[PDB]
């Protein structure tokens, strides 16, 4: 479809292009406006308003465009490069590398942004745990293969730190790739800091950055770009999924994807729905998070970060996000103030895979009893702070001691990210977490003071440090 | 030869054979409808989006009122009038200037109050300049930036110790009604007297009297030697208020990329304050609704998160490859009854790196900077602090968090045990320490010394209502009896192990000498 | 729709000169309506606004010269 | 340095001033000549320029 | 008569009139519709719709109009008389005298309604305190010369009475004139109860009415009249400002101005903003307020009443005016029902001019200490509600007594309040009130009971009453 | 003061102003047929 049209209307980041009566571009067909030299503006067709007129979102500056400019139809949605050539590179919404390196090249396979999800036959009937290395994540709210996990928290609780240490864990300890979709990524927070963090984490002769793809829909971009960056990262990850690999896509803020969709719908003149949101919120979430599944060939596990507006979990954006979630990891500022870097609240982190018949019979006894002990501590904390531990009877003093031990034991140094409290790499497996927490839950740790459990290992590091200090 | 011969040699080239006397069919537009600051033009097909149009002078009007061609609809150009809408009439000629909006930039704008178009309004003569920078440009990008390391010293102990602001960091100041947001911004501007940083103040949608008072405050403290005051007041059209912060940040990006000679030193660091982004968003909402663009939540247009983001993502910290300069943004947001979850507040909060929350409850309770430490964050953190402040303010942050956990027991402290009463008294003394008078910023050495005195057990003897006075007196002591202690603290403020025995012993001796010779 | 011609003379144009202006400007659409203005700021020549197109004759050269010299 | 820059600015201002004077007086003598010579030549030339 | 057109549409108070294409009226022009009674209907243009059609706000009944009526354009905006001829008269939005006196002659100067505000370089930053006759206004929230000051309260708290009392006080005890803008003025508050209350003799034969100008944009007027009455009063006051005189402007209500703007915008078919309000709310408020400034030549100093429904200060009407204020007087119904008829709350009544560098150190010290003791009493009254004052007090008895005495001493009998009470009015200079509060603050009033502070002038009046009782 | 000497520098108006005006009026904006005299008095009176 080499059809050439002309720009008819320009209203903000929403343009209209008049084409011939035949060969009109389809919906999501990525028209392109040359701007001189090699620069071009890639718009995405959203509506067909009659005789050859298509309404599209700019996905670019569109601040120097005149009416009547030539527009080239591409005949397909936005084409982004896929393959090993995308590893170690940073892309915008259009798949153009926004790092210092040059273009990808014409010999690299390009794929459309808008694909269909895996069919009904391709879905995996039986779920499977995804080991991630983190103690609290693998124990309390375990991941699922081809599933969605959402991390919550405040502005500075450490969600991005958790995301990047998970990227490092996936890249270094196992030979697996990951794709990071920085939707609404600040040009300071992610466009240099995350690159430095990924290029600082090194295993041998290569970095964690070398085993991950990055697609940055920065905040300065128009709402269409921040809307389509998630699908761009999905397209770049589905290649490795088609090779049978287990990709773990990360999403910087799925709420900013929702807000980009709402802004795009408002700019197109559509009637608002719910709390001023787009009418197509459910379908827009489905077209993204139904491509994150466990195919019979390969799998895409995903980890989103969700911003909850006004701490309202019944808000339509968290309501629609929660419909697709398989696990939740709640970060609390209170835990962060106690110098706990993995500030995961085990009493607020859930997972659908936490079942006796999937993650193990001992898993859904150790996790259940750990949660019960922590709930007992949460109940008794006010009494302890007001009165003191002397009022607590037996079976409650021991419970509080074990609860403090596990609460301080959930902390990890994230030695892969920088070298803060650096120590030999552990990457504690799921079975090791189960065995350590069953060990402490069955006593065997009461002689340890409640200060050794800090950035520790697998409860064998705890006893090793106890023997080293004084034994 | 004479220099006038060189002057004539410059002439007699364009004078004789340098002018093209060719008449050409230039495409102009005719006005078909004038609204409430929006004029629609029939045919102007040689116009780009956001291009400044002229409206050339006509009978009874000896000046041209420019506009901004925003809606390039099919056979229609809706342009928002920058000046006054009364003079524009149906059938008026409109000539496309062929240019996007640009503002004069450079050394000449230093101490000048200017329009968003760059025209001076201070009445101090024309702006001297040789370069114009475009209003709208893309942010520096991905590889251009650098991690924020250099601190911006606002002079407020609470901000500089708990909510660090670094060069290249977008730190929102969000408050409500009269809580001192402009006071905090002006205090930050006044503290850059010799810090090698050029300040810019935008003042979108304010009073002419308020901007005049701000300029008078700046020029009575000598701050206009390095400050640029853009001004789009309340009476001015919504187009000027819409383009004011972009003009300010264009000047700031000129400072960042090239730099200016300030005090004989090249300065490439700029601190910009958008004193009302809520008013800027209101002005752009008026522009969009008068253009009949489809509204969204709270009647704001769809591209209102985009609006501010273009403005705020231009504040960067460039690496040494791209000059090493920086632009620091201090947006100001006014909430309504502390409605943090409103549209524009959430937009700016998500965009900006950190937030500074000002509460009316603290303002009316005597807290002179009405800063809410509990909810306000700076995600850059310790990287935007000196090593001295990093070493000292950690215990201050911990003690203040402990006090905020126990704030309900403050009036009951006489009936509690020893440790809880001690924590409450320490928190009360620290909160009284953070109270600062207006227009009195403190240097980093003074803040470090005061916070070291407070962090260690030295303010326990002096009662709470005198803590502030103690601080003032101590500073006077350090300003008169021991300048060497202040110089020593300032000299090794970048040392990784800041409390070296030399500076530690000097500071302890100064504190003991002050306490022994003073009574409270 | 009889586009409004906006001819502005240098200082003044004669009745036969005005008739010649009308006899020449009819080539744009039909015999469209022409309005003649004085505009004494113009030194010589005259400015013709046929619809949405303008063809200035003189005076503009002065501005073109001064923007070339200044 | 400021005095040198002010001298340069004054020289540029003098150049702009003589440019304004020569343009204005050329316009005045052109008005005088169009008082002498008829306007019909320029009118016909502009009409042919359409 | 530059142009004559015909009425095309009459929709309520909106008139669409077709004019010749070369003689279309300007944006803020006034167009007169001659009626069959010797009078005319003056509409204000607001928009230019297409080819020669203009939309105008009626500023009249439009119950006698038919389509095709002749409409004469005036060429310029609404022209209102200025000068001494307007002094002592009552006008409307059109500048026509609505009192029983004769029409204004054609020899007077008539100025357009819409004028640009003074430029930035004309602003006089020198803050000067304007002497009001009110004790609490002088002490707590001093009146700024050339600044804009507001009164906030519910219904019946005393805003209009306070405004007319300042008119009487500053016209009697001072030579300052006054201009009154009855925006949305009730026909009981404006047609009576202010005309009669301005029949207060100044010296021998001149009343306050003879030295004041009144412009009543009454409530039964269409929304355009109530929208432009404030600008009419501003135009009338700007003549006295331009003569070098320090003029006083009282806008009797601000939220009615906002309501008129909202109604005008809704009637014109503009897109609604915020909660159904006008999109040009901030611009209209700025256009009104920015003309009230202190210049080198003269100074318009204004007091504007604002009615907050319930306690909602976040409504668009008080929120859009907060940016334009130099001082706020918060009236409370609780204080009014306690027979303290000047029901100013000393707390939550701020002022930018309350600075020791402007009003002096003694004024600042007295005001700050009075606010401190009242703040202490705000808790001590609760404390003594259950535990009697005689039971226990560590200097609490003395500070409670002083605070009760000063909160009664803030009450002042008004000249215009003789109808309500019968007590003759009192005027206190700004020096005398701060001196009296300084004297009462530290002793010298502890023996006089809290009955002689009720309705008095300075402290000398309280004393004279005390030793008049003890005879 | 040394900068404000431009005036003394500008007492050489005869070499520049007359020639530039003549070549501007004739050689660039018309067909160089400025034979009609009488404008010399105007340029002498007006350039001072
Ligand atoms: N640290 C302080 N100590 C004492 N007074 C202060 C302090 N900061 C501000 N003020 C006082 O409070 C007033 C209000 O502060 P300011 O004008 O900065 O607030 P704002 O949030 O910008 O308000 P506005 O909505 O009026 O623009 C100041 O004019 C000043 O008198
Ligand atoms: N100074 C005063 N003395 C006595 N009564 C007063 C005084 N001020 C107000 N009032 C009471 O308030 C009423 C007038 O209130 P008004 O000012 O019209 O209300 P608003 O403040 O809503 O305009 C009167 O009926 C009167 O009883
Ligand atoms: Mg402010
Ligand atoms: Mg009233």
């Amino acid at each position: 479809m080499p059809a050439k049209g002309v720009i008819q209307e320009i209203i903000g980041v929403v343009i209209r292009a008049k084409f011939p009566e035949d060969e009109v571009p389809e919906i999501y067909n990525a028209i392109e406006i040359p701007l001189g030299n090699g620069d071009r503006l890639v718009c995405e067709v959203q509506q067909q308003l009659g005789n050859g007129v298509v309404k599209a979102v700019a996905m670019g500056s569109t601040d120097g465009l005149r009416r009547g400019l030539e527009v080239i139809d591409t005949g397909r949605p936005i084409a982004v490069p896929v393959g090993p050539a995308t590893l170690g590179r940073v892309f915008n919404v259009l798949g153009d590398p926004i790092d210092g390196m040059g273009p990808i090249g014409p010999e690299v396979e390009r794929r459309p942004i808008h694909r269909d999800p895996p069919s009904f036959e391709e879905q995996n009937t039986q779920a499977q745990i995804f080991e991630t290395g983190i103690k609290v994540i693998d124990l309390i709210a375990p991941f699922t293969r081809g599933g969605k996990t959402a991390i919550f928290g405040g502005a500075g609780v450490g969600k991005t730190v958790v995301i990047q240490e998970l990227i490092a864990n996936i890249a270094k300890e196992q030979s697996g790739f990951s794709v990071f979709a920085g939707v609404g990524e600040r040009s300071r927070e992610g466009n240099d800091l995350i690159h430095e963090m990924k290029e600082a984490r090194i295993d041998e002769n290569t970095t964690v950055f070398d085993k991950t793809v990055m697609v940055f829909g920065q905040m300065n971009e128009p709402p269409g770009a921040r809307l389509r960056v998630g699908l761009t990262a999905l397209t770049m990850a589905e290649y490795f999924r088609d090779e049978g690999r287990d990709i773990l896509l990360f999403i910087d803020n799925i709420f900013r994807f929702v807000q980009a969709g709402s802004e795009v719908s408002s700019l197109l003149g559509r009637m608002p729905s719910q709390v001023g949101y787009q009418p197509t919120l459910g379908t827009e979430m489905g077209e993204l998070q139904e491509r994150i599944t466990s195919t019979k060939r390969g799998s895409i596990t995903s980890m989103q970060a969700v911003y909850v507006p006004a701490d309202d979990y019944t808000d339509p954006a968290p309501a629609t996000v929660f419909s697709h979630l398989d696990a939740t990891i709640s970060l609390e500022r209170s835990i962060a103030e106690r110098a706990i870097f993995p500030a995961v609240d085990p009493l607020a982190s859930t997972s659908r895979i936490l079942d006796p018949n999937i993650v193990g019979e001992e898993h859904y006894r150790v996790a259940q009893e750990v949660k019960r002990v922590l709930q007992r501590y949460k109940d008794l904390k006010d009494i302890i702070a007001i009165l003191g531990m002397e009022e607590l009877s037996d079976e409650d003093k021991l419970t509080v001691q074990r609860a403090r031990k596990i609460e301080l034991f959930f902390s990890q140094p994230f030695t892969v990210a920088q070298q803060f409290t650096g120590r030999p790499g552990k990457y504690v497996p799921v079975k090791k977490t189960v065995e350590s927490f069953a060990r402490l839950l069955n006593g065997e740790g009461d002689h340890i003071p409640e200060s050794f459990f800090y950035m520790q290992g697998d409860f064998d590091d705890v006893l090793a440090a106890y023997e080293a200090s004084q034994k | 030869t004479t220099i006038t011969e060189e002057l004539i040699a410059r002439l007699k080239q364009g004078i004789t054979s340098g002018v093209d006397l060719q008449p050409r069919q230039v495409n102009v537009g005719t006005v078909i409808a004038v609204g409430d600051g929006v004029a629609r033009l029939s045919g102007l097909d040689q116009v780009v989006a956001s291009e400044i149009v002229e409206f050339p002078p006509k009978a009874g009007r000896n000046e041209s009122i420019y506009g901004i061609a925003l809606n390039l609809e099919q056979d229609s150009v809706a342009a928002i009038i920058l000046g006054d809408d009364e003079t524009i009439e149906e059938g008026d000629m409109v000539t496309s200037t062929g240019r996007v909006i640009s503002v004069p930039v450079g050394q000449g704008l230093l101490g000048r109050v200017v329009n968003p178009l760059g025209q001076p309004i201070d009445g101090k003569g024309p702006i001297v300049y040789e370069k114009t920078r475009p209003i709208e440009r893309i942010a520096p990008g991905v590889i251009t930036r650098k991690s924020v390391d250099t601190p911006v010293q606002t002079g407020i102990i609470a901000i500089d110790a708990l909510i660090p602001i670094g060069r290249g960091q977008r730190e929102l100041i969000i408050g409500d009604r009269q809580t001192g947001k402009t006071a905090v911004a002006i205090d930050t501007i006044l503290n850059q007297k010799g810090q090698g940083m050029v300040c810019i103040y935008v003042a979108i949608g304010q009073r002419r009297a308020q901007v005049a008072q701000v300029v008078g405050t700046l020029e009575r403290f000598g701050a206009m030697e390095y400050t640029i005051v853009v001004s789009a007041t309340a009476s001015e059209s919504a187009a000027l208020q819409y383009i004011a912060p972009y003009a300010g940040c264009a000047m700031g990006e000129e400072i960042m990329e090239n730099g200016v000679m300030l005090n004989g030193q090249l300065v490439k660091d700029a601190l910009i304050v958008y004193d009302d982004l809520s008013k800027h968003a209101v002005a752009y909402r008026q522009v969009s609704l008068l253009l009949r663009r489809p509204p969204g939540r709270e009647a704001y247009p769809g591209d209102v998160f985009y609006l501010h983001s273009r403005l705020l993502e231009r504040a960067a910290r460039l690496n040494e490859e791209y000059g090493g300069g920086s632009l620091t943004a201090l947006p100001v947001i006014e909430t309504q009854a502390n409605d943090v979850s409103a549209y524009i507040p959430t937009n700016v909060i998500s965009i900006t790196d950190g937030q500074i929350y000002l509460e009316s409850d603290l303002f009316n309770a005597g807290q002179r900077p009405a800063l809410n430490v509990g909810i306000s964050v700076s995600r850059v953190g310790g990287a935007a602090q000196t090593r001295a402040m990093r070493a000292v303010a950690g215990k201050l942050k911990g003690e203040l968090a402990q006090f905020r956990d126990l704030a309900a027991f403050a009036q009951f402290a006489s009936d509690l045990d020893a440790t809880t009463k001690a924590q409450i008294e320490r928190g009360q003394r620290l909160q009284e320490l953070l109270k600062q008078p207006q227009y009195q910023p403190l240097p980093v050495e003074d803040q470090v010394a005061v916070l070291y005195a407070a962090t260690n057990n030295y303010l326990d003897d002096v009662p709470v209502p005198l803590i502030t006075k103690w601080r003032d007196d101590f500073l006077a002591f350090l300003r008169t009896a021991h300048p060497e202690v202040r110089k020593l603290i300032y000299d090794n403020r970048l040392d990784r192990k800041f409390p070296t025995p030399e500076v530690k012993e000097a500071l302890e001796a100064a504190i003991k000498e002050f306490k022994a010779t003073s009574n409270y | 729709r009889a586009v409004d011609a906006s001819v502005t003379s240098a200082i003044e144009l004669s009745a036969e000169q005005k008739e010649r202006i009308t006899r020449e400007l009819q080539q744009r659409y039909g015999d469209v309506h022409v309005t003649y203005h004085v505009d004494p700021t113009l030194i010589g020549g005259l400015i013709i606004r046929v619809g949405d197109q303008v063809l200035d004759n003189s005076l503009r050269a002065r501005l073109s010269a001064i923007q070339r010299v200044l | 340095a400021q005095a040198e820059q002010e001298r340069i600015r004054m020289l540029s201002e003098a150049k702009s001033q003589i440019a304004d004077l020569v343009t204005l007086t050329a316009s005045r003598v052109l008005g005088a000549e169009l008082q002498a010579r008829g306007h019909d030549a320029l009118i016909a030339e502009s009409l042919a320029a359409l």
